[PDB]
Parts: structure tokens; C-alpha cells; sequence
RNA sequence: AGAAGACCCUGUUGAGCUUGACUCUAGUCUGCAACUGUGAAG
RNA sequence: CGGCCCCCGGCGCGGCGGGACCCGGUCUCCUCGGAGUCGGGUUGUUUGGGAAUGCAGCCCAAAGCGGGUGGUAAACUCCA
RNA sequence: UCAGACCUCAGAUCAGACGCGGCGACCCGCUGAAUUUAAGCAUAUUACUAAGCGGAGGAAAAGAAACUAACCAGGAUUCCCCCAGUAACGGCGAGUGAAGAGGGAAGAGCCCAGCGCCGAAUCCCCGCCCGCGGGCGCGGGACGUGUGGCGUACGGG
């Protein structure tokens, strides 16, 4: 049933979580630093 | 030199002390459950010779499984189909009864990668083995260079993968003609690579 | 809302090889018509004063 | 903010520390060898790599 | 190109060229080769004699480079060598023969189809037929076995 | 479904062939992947050839091949072992070592060696540090006209050389070239069916 | 008069052959000094197996044709049966001795 | 009017069921070696 | 083969800090290997593999100038 | 043994780690059909496919010959071309079907156990002290039922 596996997979729902490891990959899983002050 | 002698000792098994060391043993593995751990390696010689070090992280498994072949798990055997497939009894599992044990202690013990595993006793309805896992999170592990390729998540249970000696068997892999079916990897490798219709370009 | 008939394959032949002979043979020709003073206008260049 | 600082403060180069203060780069990376494990070379191998690493030539034709 | 197939002539008719009576149906005789020895039988004895039975002996592992032995006959056995060769040797027919070495050109066996140029050649080669050896003995020539 | 004469087919499609049908629409692009992976690899190795090692000169096996060579996996140890060079020294200047190969004649075994010999005169052995030079290291006024040579290391060329034209013998007319052939065969076939009789 | 030919008993491309010492791969399963001791301590420890002292019988009554029938049966291809037979045979020799 | 006759026949289309149909099969009976040791007597 | 700015990841050349660390060639002397596994029988399955290509169940069960392979079963023998 | 050691086997919300589920296009290990074709149908085919189950990774798997070959010899694996719809298989019917060689892409090779030499020369943990690693412990263990160095068939010492 392909119908039904796309209906509860990854993506179909909010991804709380892996919406961030997306944006965090573009950077490196970049922790501990802040960027630079003003 | 005491490992030499073992290794041949061992081969003796139907000399008066074998039998005796095979009866004896048999019959206390199939006192105990079918999975328990092992507080040494039955045969320290023919441990280390699969891989095993007297190390901390190494652990031993004993696995007792029932011999014979596999009957077909159908409803009242009834195999609704062409008469090629009602065979029920005379049906033998793909695996060797070894890769069997290795693959329940490696279920059992998550948290640890299978290396190797050595028989260790038989009878009319079971086949003992002891099973070698590691654990490749710990330090004794992780710092030796020797021991860091198990500790890779490449290597995440090489016996449901049939990756170990006694899995590996199974697959049908080696050089020559005898081994022609699995050229490129796998059997399965070779039969999609065999059935795929190439369509260049300019064909 | 149904399939259409006969689905267009991927693997359809889009690609013609051509010998290089006959390749070589087609500029051949191209370069000699482009030595003609008649068949470049009746292209449709404006070359009544080169 | 503040008391979040003041605690990888505190812990700063323990060997144990919260696990809210540890680095949560990614359940995989997290068990990976350190950089010193996986820079570290048997005593056989440091041999093969002094005497017959690859040396920088080139050929004339 | 679609424009030149049957297909645009036939729009209009309605059985599009498949007959009224007997219908284009799916399979009215079969799949591939169905029927050889019951209902093509004739299609087959006719067309494809030999076709059924099992004829010869069997060998199981066939290495087709153990039985290589390309041929070359006499009337092209000159078009290994150069012109200038056969030209600069047919001026001293009673001088040094050219060697023409028929297994470097690719070539183990020298058979003897055609007529040879009446002047001598060394031919070495591995196989030599026997009509082959008798037009170099006779043109002056001489054959000479390779390994 | 046969017809008029025509030509029985095997149409090999009764499988699921469809879902397993690979096409080449990315072959394009994988010419200038492979293109570009060598100019990356060139880059790595800069004084170094983009090739590698050197290749051996190896005879095809079959009848249908031993009489043209090719380009072998690496050099015999015997070959190594004649050409005075130590088996692990050689691959660190580039030389493939292949401890799998034999030499069961002389004619092989001298071919290599040569082209071993040969290669090791057009080296240019830069220093491991270059402050301070060593024995094996080459001169200063050599390490300058040091460039990456471009394809493969002295390519493998079967140059023929001409049989000089001579006259012919009695010998090499009255040589019969098809009873000799024919007789070997007996011989050869007969040979064992002879060996025990003489028993 | 006599040229090297594809066919016959001396068939081949005429090369000098290069003879040089096997290689190292070879001497698998031989004997040494250490392993005839190490095995002959487990023979003197560990005795025979039940086929070998019942060929053992057969072959000390003169019945050496259904001694290597019994042996090829049990030990498996008539090259096997061949090589314990005379194994088997070596020890009755040795026993009436001592 | 409502329904591509359920009656009949055809199809090298099925299914339900049945047997002394063809070919198999779970189960069951039986034999062999293995697990299987110790001793006496005929 | 445009400029500027803020970062990231490499490579090359130098020195600094901490870790490794003697290699070759001859002769002599000495040393050298993986077992309920190979293999045989049988069964089922698999394969183009056909007196058995692979795999597995059960029984049998190794040898060490051995063992495996040499696309037809087998014995003797030679060879690779 | 100042009388307890060892072996085997337990308990803990003990100190510190690990496993679980998702995704599953590609990949690995199992399991496994029938429509369909044979103009019926039973072996065969469909197909070592779908569905079912397990296990990963950015690739996986395979991989340094118990190989091919029979040559004037080749030399890990993977992939492409060719071999070839060929050898072979098959109610020898329908159908099925590779490999050696040859040409290319890419090329990288190595480590143990055993054997015997080296005063276990080896390792983990805690605490402290230095700049995730280091020293220190007359700290606690693991280990002789065998850790480390040398060394692996290309021989080695
Ligand atoms: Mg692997
Ligand atoms: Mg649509
Ligand atoms: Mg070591
Ligand atoms: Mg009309
Ligand atoms: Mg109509
Ligand atoms: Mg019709
Ligand atoms: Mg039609
Ligand atoms: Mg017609
Ligand atoms: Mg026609
Ligand atoms: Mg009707
Ligand atoms: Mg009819
Ligand atoms: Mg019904
Ligand atoms: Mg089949
Ligand atoms: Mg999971
Ligand atoms: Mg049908
Ligand atoms: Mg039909
Ligand atoms: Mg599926
Ligand atoms: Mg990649
Ligand atoms: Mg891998
Ligand atoms: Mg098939």
C-alpha cells in the first residue's frame, strides 16, 4: 500500500526536529560559538 | 606452545578423552538456558584463533539451537499452489545452524557487535556454540588500532547482514567457477546486473 | 484522470548516430555552399555589398 | 542565558558533565572515535609509514 | 518519424486494417514459438527444417581462443606486405625472397583459394593446407612453420 | 503467430524487464566527472604522473592473444629482485609490485627487467626534506626540469621488426610443411597408444 | 628442416624456461619437526578413533580388501581410505615390536 | 421498461463438492544409524 | 583570472611544541600455519553448470611430499 | 591465604557507557507466491520476482586468490564494452543462459591466531595535577585459561 505510506512518513507530518538538523547541516553542526558582537 | 596441542586434541574428538570432555559438557550446556554468558571461552585456543583477545570488552555467549531442517511454517501444511512447493518436511534452511546462533546473540546483546563464534558441542536435538561479541564502546576497544574497524557504524550487526565467518558462508561468495552466480557483490548484485537492459545513447 | 495510452518511455531512442564519413561529408558541403554568392542570399543574408 | 553560561563555566574541562552542556551534534557523530582515536597508528604501522611513506619524484618521459 | 506511418492513412476505417470478420484479437495462435509441432508444424518443417531433436556431441566448457585459427587464402596473401615488397622483389625473381610472417598479420592458417604472383615468397605460418604448400613450392616459394 | 519464411527469435523479455532498464542519459556527465576527478587527482600529485605506477610488459594468455602484450598489474619480485630494487622501496617511487606473477622464461623476465632499469633513469628523486639532500635524492639542477608527466608511464609499443629477405635453401623447398603437421598430430595422438607396447 | 610447431609432442613457442626456487606458498602441509612431535603426543594421548581400531582388526586377520572398504567407507574418496590404511598398517608393525 | 439468459450449446474460462481420476501432501505407521551409557547370561 | 566585508574548510612553504624511531645486502643457523572443517554419502533447494554450480539439514568423518582445483563417474600415473 | 582464596552463579534507582524506533530510492542477510507463457496442463516458465521479516551506510556489498588457464601465460575486488543470445540448461517443448581471454574506468594494498624470542615489557578505571589529551599514585583492577613488541606465506626470525 504506497497510498498509505505516504500518508504518516517523514514530511507529511512537522518534523519539530529534522526541519533543524537541515539547517544545521548547511552550517556544520556549528555549537558552543556565537557569532561576532557589533 | 600450549595452543598447538589443543588445536590438535581437538581434532581427536572421537578418542576416549573427547567423547568423554563431549558428553560431559553436552549435558551440562543443555542444563542451562538457551542463551547465557560464558565466563571464558571453552576453547581459548580456537577463540583467538577467529579473533578473540583476553581483553576487556570481550565477551562469550553460549547458544544452544535446534537441529534439523526447517519444516514450512504453513496452516495444516497446505501450500496452496503448484505441486513444486508442498514440500514441507524436507525443506533446509538457506543458513548454517552456526550463523543461527550467532544471529540470537547478537539480538539478545544490542549493545554489542558479534566477531566470531566456534562449536563447542552437539547432540540429537542441539547444537552448542559460543558466540564471541565485543563491546566497541569501550576504551579497551576504541584505543587499540587493531580493534577500531569494529568499532565503525558500518559493522552494525554483521550477523543479520551474514558479514561474519559462519554468515558469510551462506551467500555462495568466493573466486573461480564454482562461484560465477555471485560476481559483484552479492547474489543479488549479480542476478539485477545480469537482468538490466543496458539502453546507451547512440545504441 | 485515467493513464494515457501507451505511457512515453524514458528510454526512448532520442539519440541518432551518424558515420563520421558522412558527417565530414555534410560540412564538406556546407563550407562549398557557403562559397556561392546565390545560395547565401537566397538564405536570406544580406550580403549584397560584402 | 546567564545561568546557562555560569553552568559550562562551572563544568568547564571536567570529564563528566551535564547532559544539556554536552555538544548534541548528532546521534551518530556523538559516537564516533575522538580525534585522537582515530589519529591513533599501531606501533607496526608507525614503522611502515617512516621508512616507506611516498616520496615526491617525477619522471622524465 | 509519425507522420509517414500507417497509422495516419487508417484514421477513418474502422477496423484499421485488420478486417471486419476476423477481428485483431490478442493472441489467435499462441505466444513466440507456441504450436511448433502441433499447429505450425507445417510453418516450421517448411521454413525451419533441423529445428527439433538434439544433434552432436556436447562440450560443456567451450574456450573459443584454444580453437582461434583465422584463415587467409593465397589470392590476398601479398596484402600483408606493402606494396614496394612484391614490386622491388618481382624485378630479381633469382635474388632474396620476402618473408611475409602470417601470424603477426593475424592470420594461423594459410589456405590456397587463389592463384599466387609468379615469383618466390617465404610464408611462415603455424597451420598450411596442402593446396596452399603446393602453389608456394611451385611459385619458388617455401613454407615455414611457427609455433 | 510464424509466418512466412523468417527467422525463429528469442526475445528475452519475459521477465520484468521494465523495472530494471538502465539508460545513459548521465553519460555525458560522467565524462566530465572522470575528467575532472583526474585533473583533481593530477593536482594531489603534483610532480608525480597522473597515471601511477609503472605497468609491466606482460604476454596475453591465450592462442588467440600470445602474440601481441599488454600492460601487466606490477613487477615480478624477481624482477624486482634482478633490477636491484627492494620490494617496498619500489612502490614508494612508483613502481607496481605484483608478488603474484611469475617468470617461467627468461624472455619475460629480461623485458621487465629492462623497462625496471629504464624507469629508474628517468627518475627525478626529490629530497624528503629539501634543506638537506640525500643519496638517493636527485641534483638540484635535475629537481628543476621536473614536470607531471601526462598519460601513461613509457607506454607499451610492439614495434615489428622486419625478417630479412634471403635467399631460399634447398632445404627450407624440400621442407614439407603439410605431411609435417599432419605427422605431428599422429604422433602426438598416438604417442600413449605406442608407450604400451613397448611394455 | 625443423621448425617449431603448433601441434605435435614438443608443440610451444620455443623460451628459455627460467628455473628458479618454488615459491613460498608450496611447502604448505609439510611436515616438520615440531608438528610429527605435537601429533604423535596426541596419538599417544588421545589413542583411535572407533573406525580405526575396527579397521585395525581387520587388517591384523588378513581381510586389507574389506579393511579399505570399510575405511573408504567411513573416511570418504579411495585416495583417503589408501593413506590410513597404511597408517593403520604401520601401527600393528610397530606394536609387534615393542 | 426493468437485467451483456441463470435454461441449451460453445470456450482447450472457472469455482463449490465428490471418488476406484492424474500428480502430490500434512498427519500417521514402520525400518536404519545418531543421541545411547553399565553388567551378566543364553 | 570585478571590488568590498564577515566566516568556513583545505593545500603548499617555514619554524615551534609533543610523540614514533636504525634500515638494507650477503652468507650460515633456525622456523613455518586455522577440524564436527575439508572430504565422502544422502536429502532438499539453487544454478547455464549438465554421474550433482552454490547453499543447507542429517550421518560418516580427514590428511600433512598434505589438502583443494584442472566443467563426465572411476582407478593408476604424470603435470600445472 | 593470618584464615580465607578460587571457581561458578546472583542482587542493586551501584560508577560510567551502549542497544531499542523512524526512513528504507540505492544496499546486505533471509523468506517466498500465483496470475502469466507453454494456445490444455503437472516439470518448466513467470521467478531464485512481488508481497513478508531482519540489518546498515552515504554508499553498501565485494575485495588482496585453496583464481584463471593449458598459453610465449595471466594476476585482488567493483563497474562499462565485448565474449553472446554463445558454451550449456530445458515435457531438449515453450523458454532460459553465463564465464576465461581481450579493450577500458579505477587502481592500494594489509592485519592476526598459531610457531619462539623479549623480567606482562600490555590495558582499563578513580583521584590528583598539568595544557580532549598528558604525567603521578607504596591507588583500585583486567591479564599467564596469554596482553604488548617482532613476525604471516610475497616467507620469517
Ligand atoms: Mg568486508
Ligand atoms: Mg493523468
Ligand atoms: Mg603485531
Ligand atoms: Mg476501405
Ligand atoms: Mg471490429
Ligand atoms: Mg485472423
Ligand atoms: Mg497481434
Ligand atoms: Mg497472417
Ligand atoms: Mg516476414
Ligand atoms: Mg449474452
Ligand atoms: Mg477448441
Ligand atoms: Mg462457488
Ligand atoms: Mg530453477
Ligand atoms: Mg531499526
Ligand atoms: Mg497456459
Ligand atoms: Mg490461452
Ligand atoms: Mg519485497
Ligand atoms: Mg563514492
Ligand atoms: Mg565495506
Ligand atoms: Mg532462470
Amino acid at each position: 500500500s504506497a497510498k498509505a505510506k505516504r500518508r504518516n512518513t517523514t514530511g507529511t507530518g512537522r518534523m519539530r526536529h529534522l526541519k533543524v538538523v537541515y539547517r544545521r547541516f548547511k552550517n556544520g553542526f556549528r555549537e558552543g560559538t556565537t557569532p561576532k558582537p557589533k | 606452545g600450549a595452543y598447538k596441542y589443543m588445536q590438535e586434541l581437538w581434532r581427536k574428538k572421537q578418542s576416549d578423552v573427547m567423547r568423554f570432555l563431549l558428553r560431559v559438557r553436552c549435558w551440562q550446556y543443555r542444563q542451562l538456558s538457551s542463551l547465557h554468558r560464558a565466563p571464558r571461552p571453552t576453547r581459548p585456543d580456537k577463540a583467538r584463533r577467529l579473533g578473540y583477545k583476553a581483553k576487556q570488552g570481550y565477551v562469550i555467549y553460549r547458544i544452544r539451537v535446534r537441529r534439523g531442517g526447517r519444516k514450512r511454517p504453513v496452516p495444516k501444511g497446505a501450500t496452496y499452489g503448484k505441486p513444486v512447493n508442498h514440500g514441507i518436511n524436507q525443506l533446509k534452511f538457506a543458513r548454517s545452524l552456526q550463523s543461527v546462533a550467532e544471529e540470537r546473540a547478537g539480538r539478545h546483546c544490542g549493545g554489542l557487535r558479534v566477531l566470531a563464534s566456534y562449536w563447542v558441542g552437539e547432540d540429537s536435538t542441539y547444537k552448542f556454540f559460543e558466540v564471541i561479541l565485543i563491546d566497541t564502546f569501550h576504551k579497551a576497544i576504541r584505543r587499540n588500532p587493531d580493534t577500531q574497524w569494529i568499532t565503525k557504524s558500518v559493522h552494525k550487526h554483521r550477523e543479520m547482514r551474514g558479514l561474519t565467518s559462519a554468515g558469510k558462508k551462506s551467500r555462495g561468495l568466493g573466486k573461480g567457477h564454482k562461484f560465477h552466480i555471485t560476481i559483484g557483490g552479492s547474489r543479488r548484485a549479480c542476478w539485477k546486473r545480469r537482468n538490466t537492459l543496458q539502453l546507451h545513447r547512440y545504441r | 484522470g485515467g493513464r494515457m495510452f501507451a505511457p512515453t518511455k524514458t528510454w526512448r531512442r532520442w539519440h541518432r548516430r551518424v558515420n563520421t564519413t558522412q558527417k565530414r561529408y555534410a560540412v564538406c558541403s556546407a563550407l562549398a555552399a557557403s562559397a556561392l554568392p546565390a545560395l547565401i542570399m537566397s538564405k536570406g543574408h544580406r550580403i549584397e555589398e560584402i | 542565558q546567564t545561568q546557562k553560561e555560569n553552568l559550562r563555566k562551572f563544568y568547564k574541562g571536567k570529564k563528566y558533565k551535564p547532559l544539556d552542556l554536552r555538544p548534541k551534534k548528532t546521534r551518530a557523530l556523538r559516537r564516533r572515535l575522538n580525534k585522537h582515536e582515530e589519529g591513533l597508528r599501531t606501533k607496526k604501522q608507525q614503522r611502515k609509514d617512516r621508512l616507506y611513506s611516498v616520496r615526491k619524484f617525477a619522471v622524465k618521459a | 518519424p509519425s507522420k509517414l506511418r500507417k497509422t495516419r492513412k487508417l484514421r477513418g476505417h474502422v477496423s484499421h486494417g485488420h478486417g471486419r470478420i476476423g477481428k485483431h484479437r490478442k493472441h489467435p495462435g499462441g505466444r513466440g514459438n507456441a504450436g511448433g509441432m502441433h499447429h505450425h508444424r507445417i510453418n516450421f518443417d517448411k521454413y525451419h527444417p533441423g529445428y527439433f531433436g538434439k544433434v552432436g556431441m556436447r562440450h560443456y566448457h567451450l574456450k573459443k581462443n584454444q580453437s582461434f585459427c583465422p584463415t587467409i587464402n593465397l589470392d590476398k596473401l601479398w596484402t600483408l606486405v606493402s606494396e614496394q615488397t612484391r614490386l622491388n622483389h618481382a624485378k630479381n625473381l633469382e635474388g632474396p625472397a620476402p618473408i611475409i610472417d602470417a601470424v603477426h598479420a593475424g592470420y594461423y592458417k594459410v589456405l590456397g583459394k587463389g592463384k599466387l604472383p609468379k615469383q618466390p615468397v617465404i610464408v611462415k605460418a603455424k597451420f598450411f593446407s596442402r593446396k596452399a604448400e603446393e602453389k608456394i613450392k611451385s611459385v619458388g616459394g617455401a613454407c615455414v612453420l611457427v609455433a | 503467430a510464424p509466418s512466412r519464411n523468417g527467422m525463429i527469435l528469442k526475445p528475452h523479455f519475459h521477465k520484468d524487464w521494465q523495472r530494471r532498464v538502465t539508460t545513459w542519459f548521465n553519460q555525458p556527465a560522467r565524462k566530465i566527472r572522470r575528467r575532472k576527478a583526474r585533473q583533481v587527482k593530477a593536482r594531489l600529485v603534483a610532480p608525480r604522473p597522473v597515471s601511477g605506477p609503472v605497468r609491466p610488459v606482460v604476454r596475453c594468455p591465450t592462442n588467440r592473444y600470445h602474440t601481441k602484450v599488454r600492460a601487466g598489474r606490477g613487477f615480478s619480485l624477481e624482477e624486482l629482485k634482478a633490477a636491484g630494487i627492494n620490494k617496498k622501496v619500489a612502490r614508494t617511487i612508483g613502481i607496481s609490485v605484483d608478488p603474484r606473477r611469475r617468470n617461467k622464461s627468461t624472455e619475460g623476465l629480461q623485458t621487465n627487467v629492462q623497462r625496471l632499469k629504464e624507469y629508474r633513469s628517468k627518475l627525478i628523486v626529490f629530497p624528503r626534506k629539501p634543506s638537506a639532500p640525500k643519496k638517493g635524492d636527485s641534483t638540484a639542477e635535475e629537481l628543476k626540469l621536473a614536470t607531471q608527466l601526462k598519460g601513461p608511464i613509457m607506454p607499451i609499443r610492439s614495434v615489428y621488426k622486419k625478417e630479412k629477405a634471403r635467399v631460399i635453401t634447398e632445404e627450407e623447398k624440400n621442407f614439407k610443411a603439410f605431411a609435417s603437421l599432419r605427422m605431428a598430430r599422429a604422433n602426438a595422438r598416438l604417442f600413449g597408444i605406442r608407450a604400451k607396447k613397448a611394455k | 628442416i625443423r621448425y617449431p610447431m603448433a601441434v605435435g609432442l614438443n608443440k610451444g613457442h620455443r623460451v628459455t624456461k627460467n628455473v628458479t626456487k618454488p615459491r613460498h606458498c608450496r611447502r604448505r602441509g609439510r611436515l616438520t619437526k615440531h608438528t610429527k612431535f605435537v601429533r604423535d603426543m596426541i596419538r599417544e594421548v588421545c589413542g583411535f578413533a572407533p573406525y580405526e581400531r575396527r579397521a585395525m582388526e581387520l587388517l591384523k586377520v588378513s581381510k586389507d580388501k574389506r579393511a579399505l572398504k570399510f575405511i573408504k567407507k567411513r573416511i570418504g574418496t579411495h585416495i583417503r581410505a589408501k593413506r590410513k590404511r597404511e597408517e593403520l598398517s604401520n601401527v600393528l608393525a610397530a606394536m609387534r615390536k615393542a
